[PDB]
RNA sequence: UCCUCCGCAUAAGCCUGCGUCAGAUUAAAACGAACUGACAAUUAACAGCCCAAUAUCUACAAUCAACCAACAAGUCAUUAUUACCCUCACUGUCAACCCAACACAGGCAUGCUCAUAAGGAAAGGUUAAAAAAAGUAAAAGGAACUCGGCAAAUCUUACCCCGC
RNA sequence: AGCUACCUAAGAACAGCUAAAAGAGCACACCCGUCUAUGUAGCAAAAUAGUGGGAAGAUUUAUAGGUAGAGGCGACAAACCU
RNA sequence: GCUAAACCUAGCCCCAAACCCACUCCACCUUACUACCAGACAACCUUAGCCAAACCAUUUACCCAAAUAAAGUAUAGGCGAU
């Protein structure tokens, strides 16, 4: 049936999957977060 | 006190006290019918309703019954000529009641009869803009567009 | 914006060539 | 009251009011403690008043009556901050010869980076905080590589901003050929 | 369109500035001063590229050799991947052979 | 506060009116105007001052300086280096002209000899008693700086105290006894609070 | 399609998240069984506010006053002031010790007193 | 040194000058008139 | 006059996104405004945010739980001793709203309303050609249509192949 | 793994009629998508109208969590994994 | 006559030189930027492949501490490519 709308939006789901937390509990997590710092990103993450 | 650590306290410690509060409130006429004994306030987010009501007995001598608070969004909608949001700061809203039948209503801080000033003001500029256009007079129409400084 | 002279002064030539023509000298 | 939250009647809708100037950190630092805590509060309710009084000048669309006296008040309460501190710093200095009032250390964080840690407050010991204990105050070797990029791109930006300077100098000259002296 | 529509500033040249004027003194460093320095000595520039002459390959050999050891991270791989590219280039691909 | 871009130009209307807010909009980037660098030190033009206008119109004239833009090296010189402009315009009327004055480089004035009234070159230097001073250099005549109404807008000697300014004598009283307590153990002291409990040690980390 | 660059505040999120997080107020008691709150009264900040009656010091100062030059005190200066001329008068009067440096001042230890200056343990 | 061509403008004209009387596009479209003129020579 | 496909509320999401004033910027048309600037606003009782320790206790569903009969065998329970005198803080509360690049005929959990007390407008004006789309009616015949009774109408008989 | 495949924790929904026993029938809500027309840069990167299959079950469904590409998951369609 | 056209700055590039490195208060590893409670998990482990060898299967240059020269020499190698 008609696509597009995979996007179900949960602020539990994103903050837990894409979060800051998230992100420093691993080593590639932490590598994502000093990638987008030597970027100059604003958002380090959700 | 805001942007301050405060010294933790253990069952039996002393009273926190503070001294010099750096907490600063403006009393704001309400944009909506209120009752007669209610007075409005925007005060600093990190400040309670117990400190409201300790802040305006101890400072202002107020007696105060009812305090009420709540967190006012500020609008993140406008946009800069980068397209980046401007955000309009958040502010909190406290709604304090008197205690002893006192009634409150918001005076009139700028009464036109105190804002016209029976004495009057000689700028030499002003003056000369106001006489230069009262004394040239407009264009005649049987005139047909001549100009008029010609005696002749 | 180019570098270069010759160019421009060669373009100011046929530019005041033109003017003349629309408005011939008496 | 709340009659102190305005101004006085008679000035209301006067197009100025005259005030003094700001209180100075000299003229404060002649005046004891007890008498800096009273003139705070003093300054506290004219802040509050002033600040009532551009809310209501935007409320109803008109200017500010003499708005420099706002900044006056803002500065003689930063002034009377300031003095205080003073105070307190220096007997801080003598009796635990401490140069700042709250306990931290130099630390590097998970990301390798050098970083003043202001401490907290707490109730247990520090190897008993699961929360403390969940941060990590030491970076792997895997950092290493970001922190050479980071001051690289340091270095780009500096070697830049040099680089114009001495350019923006040599424009300078072109144009004021007499500077050469 | 293209082509402006006024004649730009007038191009001044001092030629006897003193860079001028001086230009090509010591040239003859070592024929003229006993040879105790050749004139190579004076040419100033890249620590690799004093007094010497390469091709783009060659050249890009020479400065990973002097002060690869010293260039910045992001630099140095843009240098290796040039000098792979160039071995490429001109080892496999033209119309000699 | 102060929101000013990089190569904001710094024109006759103060930063901030309506005038420049219209001509140097947030978005605005103009060429940068390049200015000679003066030292503080080195200027020596200060409003007040009477100079003698050595190019344009009004060459050779002398006036006074009414304003000086230290970020153009400018000099407005009231009514002179003048043109002229419609002012109070609206559609019904073409308004009032008035003379408009333009700003000049400080190399297009000179500072004049008090004595005799002729354009004069000048050097800082120190008097015996160490004060920095201006020297005209031919006739060695110290030129005083010019008294001009301060910024503030405030003539101290008409200044009457208002009901919420501080005398002098309570200002300047010392009631500050130097002494090895804080503001909060001295006021508890003077109000009488008492508190007996006693703190208990934390941790800090 | 969230968006990643406006704050996070306790007005986003499900009804957990916005009864968790706050705006900075600091609490003042906790919470019991049956999410009963408990205020202690020692936790709430108490203003203490001096009596302003007959007090000569008024939000601004007279115009009409001299300039004086700024100079910021120092820990020297307030030993001068203070400690100084104790000393001063018994090293005169020939009875001066290390043990008595707590007469004229000195604190060995901030522990025991109610203000303590290191760490800070009171509010502004 | 970056070389730009920057007298294009008149190198345009040495063909269009030749398509003037031509009509259409081709009189003035230097990528039609350069093939008319040929032919027209 | 005509629709009602709804509607109101909660949850989730969203985050000031048709309130006031001032602007003529604009809604796939249009000077009202969802666009611009300024000024206002949602007030806890609802909801979120909970709990001293150690040991110890907890065979007998639910279904109107009563008869009756089950299997797939089930959502709800303590005591003992010790410790404990205190009080109402903090946060959510707006809207014409979310996921679909859109002011998208699509997607979207629960309660109540069961046709409405709530919510809405299919026609910019005209004309009344062809072709095209959606319907209504049709003489006599009644599958002669067609690959096939597709579609429509009416509403039924028997059988075969395959797969229980 | 905010879509989807399968799973885990703890939830929710299922009128009326028949039979009253039901992976039983009729039939709403709800789930699915048989056939035809329309639509085909569309309202829609899979829809609309009618007609249909199921609808107390191997049912449908909200919430949080789990399995990751040399892999996962699969009532094998080489399905599904933004 | 419209739409347009025209501009010279912003800064940037490559070298040289020089080692490099921050700070108000407050907040920030839990759902980061969240004043305040019983924990105890902890870092290392050969690059691969495209590609070249006209397929491909052993093999196929990659700064590693002095410019030059010795020298593309000794030597290695489906003794082929290199
Ligand atoms: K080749
Ligand atoms: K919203
Ligand atoms: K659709
Ligand atoms: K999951
Ligand atoms: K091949
Ligand atoms: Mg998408
Ligand atoms: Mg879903
Ligand atoms: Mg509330
Ligand atoms: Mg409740
Ligand atoms: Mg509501
Ligand atoms: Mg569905
Ligand atoms: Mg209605
Ligand atoms: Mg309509
Ligand atoms: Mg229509
Ligand atoms: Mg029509
Ligand atoms: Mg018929
Ligand atoms: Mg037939
Ligand atoms: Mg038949
Ligand atoms: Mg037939
Ligand atoms: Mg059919
Ligand atoms: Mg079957
Ligand atoms: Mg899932
Ligand atoms: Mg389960
Ligand atoms: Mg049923
Ligand atoms: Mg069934
Ligand atoms: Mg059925
Ligand atoms: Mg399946
Ligand atoms: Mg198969
Ligand atoms: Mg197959
Ligand atoms: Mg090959
Ligand atoms: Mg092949």
């Amino acid at each position: 049936k008609a696509r597009g709308n995979e996007y179900q939006p949960s602020n539990i789901k994103r903050k837990n999957k894409h979060g800051w937390v998230r992100r420093l509990s691993t080593p590639a997590g932490v590598q994502v977060i000093l990638r987008r710092m030597l970027k100059g990103r604003k958002s380090l993450s959700h | 006190a805001r942007n301050v650590v405060y010294p933790l306290y253990r069952l039996g410690g002393p009273q926190l006290r503070v001294f010099r509060t750096n907490f600063f409130i403006q009393l704001v006429r309400p944009g909506v019918a209120q009752p007669e004994d209610t007075v409005q306030f925007r005060i600093p987010m990190e400040m309670t309703r117990v400190d409201l009501r300790n802040y305006l007995e101890g400072i202002y001598n107020v007696p105060v019954a009812a305090v009420r608070t709540r967190v006012q969004h500020g609008s993140n909608k406008r946009r800069d000529h980068r397209n980046v949001r401007i955000k309009k700061p958040d502010y909190k809203v406290a709604y304090v009641q008197l205690a002893h039948g006192q009634t409150f209503t918001f005076p009139d801080l700028f009464p036109e009869k105190d804002e016209s000033p029976e004495g009057s003001a000689a700028d030499d500029l002003y003056s000369m803009l106001e006489e230069e256009r009262q004394q040239r007079q407009s264009s005649d129409p049987r005139r047909g567009g001549v100009p008029s400084w010609f005696g002749l | 914006v180019k570098k270069g002279f010759r160019a421009a002064f060669r373009f100011q030539k046929e530019l005041e060539r033109q003017r003349l023509l629309r408005c011939p000298p008496p | 009251g709340l009659e102190e939250f305005f101004d006085d009647p008679k000035n209301w809708g006067q197009e100025k009011v005259k005030s003094g100037a700001a209180w100075t950190c000299q003229q404060l630092r002649n005046k004891s403690n007890e008498d800096l805590h009273k003139l705070w509060y003093v300054l506290l309710k004219e802040r509050n008043m002033l600040l009532t009084l551009e809310q209501e000048a935007k409320r109803q669309r008109l200017p500010m009556p003499s708005p420099e006296r706002l900044d006056k008040v803002v500065d003689s309460m930063d002034a009377l901050d300031k003095v205080v501190q003073e105070r307190e710093d220096a007997l801080r200095l003598l009796q635990t010869g401490q140069e700042r009032a709250r306990p931290g250390a130099w630390r590097r964080d998970i990301f390798g980076r050098i970083i003043w840690h202001k401490f907290k407050q707490w109730v247990i010991p520090w190897h008993l905080n699961k929360r403390y204990n969940r941060k990590r105050f030491f970076a792997l070797p895997y950092v290493d590589h970001f922190l050479r990029l980071e001051r690289e791109k340091r270095a780009r930006i500096k070697a830049r901003k040099e680089n114009l300077e001495r350019k923006k100098a040599k424009i300078l000259l072109k144009k004021f050929p007499h500077l050469a002296e | 369109i293209g082509i402006r529509l006024t004649l730009p500033p007038p191009k001044v040249v001092d030629r006897w500035n003193e860079k001028r004027a001086m230009f090509g003194v010591y040239d003859n460093i070592g024929i003229l001063g006993n040879f105790e320095k050749h004139p190579k000595e004076l040419i100033r520039g890249p620590i690799w590229l004093r007094g010497w002459k390469g091709n783009e390959l060659q050249r890009c050999i020479r400065k990973r050799k002097m002060v690869g050891s010293r260039m910045f991270a992001d630099d140095l791989h843009n240098l290796n991947k040039r000098i792979r590219y160039l071995y490429k280039h001109f080892n496999r691909h033209g119309k000699f052979r | 506060k102060v929101t000013l871009p990089p190569h904001y130009r710094y024109g006759m209307s103060p930063p901030g009116s309506v005038a420049d807010k219209r001509k140097n909009p947030p978005w605005i980037r103009r060429r940068p105007v390049v200015v000679e660098p003066i030292s503080d030190e080195d200027w020596y033009l200060f409003c007040g001052d009477t100079v003698e206008i050595l190019e344009g119109k009004d060459a050779g004239k002398q006036g006074k300086v009414v304003q000086v833009i230290r970020q153009r090296n400018w000099v407005v010189v009231g009514g002179l280096n003048t043109h002229y402009r419609y002012i109070g315009k609206t559609m019904d009327y073409r308004g009032t002209m008035i003379p408009s004055e333009a700003p000049l480089l400080h190399r297009q004035v000179k500072l004049v000899d008090p004595m005799d009234r002729k354009p004069t070159e000048i050097e800082w230097r120190f008097t015996e008693a160490g004060e920095r001073v201006r020297v005209s250099t031919r006739s060695g005549r110290i030129i005083p700086k010019p008294e001009f109404p301060r910024a503030d807008g405030i003539v101290p000697e008409t200044w009457i105290d208002g009901p919420k300014d501080t005398s002098v004598e309570d200002a300047l009283e010392r009631t500050y006894v130097p002494c090895l307590k804080t503001l909060q153990e001295e006021v508890m002291e003077a109000m009488g609070i008492k508190e007996t409990r006693k703190y208990k040690k934390v941790y800090w980390y | 399609g969230a968006d990643r660059m406006s704050k996070w505040t306790s007005k986003r999120g499900p009804r957990s998240f916005r009864g968790r997080k706050g705006r900075g107020a600091k609490g003042i008691g906790f919470l019991t069984s049956g999410w009963r709150f408990v205020q202690i009264k020692e936790m709430v900040p108490e203003f203490v506010v001096p009596d302003l009656t007959g007090f000569k010091l008024k939000p601004y100062v007279s115009y009409l006053a001299p300039e004086s030059e700024e100079t910021p005190l120092t820990a020297a200066q307030l030993f001068s002031e203070a400690v100084a001329p104790a000393i001063e008068k018994d090293f005169k009067d020939g009875t001066f010790d290390p043990d008595n440096l707590e007469k004229y001042g000195f604190e060995p230890t901030q522990e025991g007193k109610l203000f303590q200056l290191y760490p800070r343990n009171f509010l502004r | 040194l970056r070389n730009r061509v920057t007298d294009r403008y008149f190198r345009i004209q040495e063909v269009l000058k030749h398509a003037r009387h031509f009509r259409g596009r081709k009189n003035r479209c230097y990528r039609l008139a350069v093939r008319t003129v040929i032919r027209a020579f």
